[PDB]
């Protein structure tokens, strides 16, 4: 699968 | 039901900047790498892939300055610092550059350029 990460701004996470 | 699908490495960011003229990603903030019984941290991380067929991921990171941290079952955790630190994932290996310090369980080492294990 592609890279995925969480963000200290959005709270919800995402793929690259 | 629906939800997650896979998390083989956990990653977080404070601020991302994507190259809308090409493809590269600048990371900024407190980027974490989780891998087995080690971790790495930086502000700056960059993501590149110099070979499509063999799926050849590579990253690096510094400026914090970048450090290792290891938590050890025998009560002997270990760490180190560098001016530059790379993770050649497509080579199973890690390298430090510029004022590379590592402490082992036995002694320390401090020099130009130093190899590290997973």
């Amino acid at each position: 699968v592609p890279i995925t990460y969480v963000n200290r701004a959005t709270x919800k996470c995402a793929r690259y | 039901v629906t939800g997650d699908t896979d998390q083989p490495i956990h990653i977080e960011s404070d601020q991302q900047s994507l190259d809308m003229q090409g493809n590269v990603v600048t990371f900024t903030g407190n980027v974490i790498v989780t891998l087995g019984t080690i971790k790495i941290n930086a502000d700056k991380v960059v993501v590149t892939r110099p070979g499509g067929e063999q799926g050849k991921e590579v990253i690096d990171g510094y400026g914090k300055p970048a450090t290792f941290y290891q938590m050890q079952d025998n009560g002997k955790p270990v760490e180190g610092h560098a001016s530059q630190m790379h993770y050649e994932l497509a080579k199973d290996f890690v390298v430090l550059t510029g004022n590379a310090y590592l402490q082992q369980v036995d002694s320390n080492i401090k020099g130009d350029k130093i190899t590290y294990l997973v």
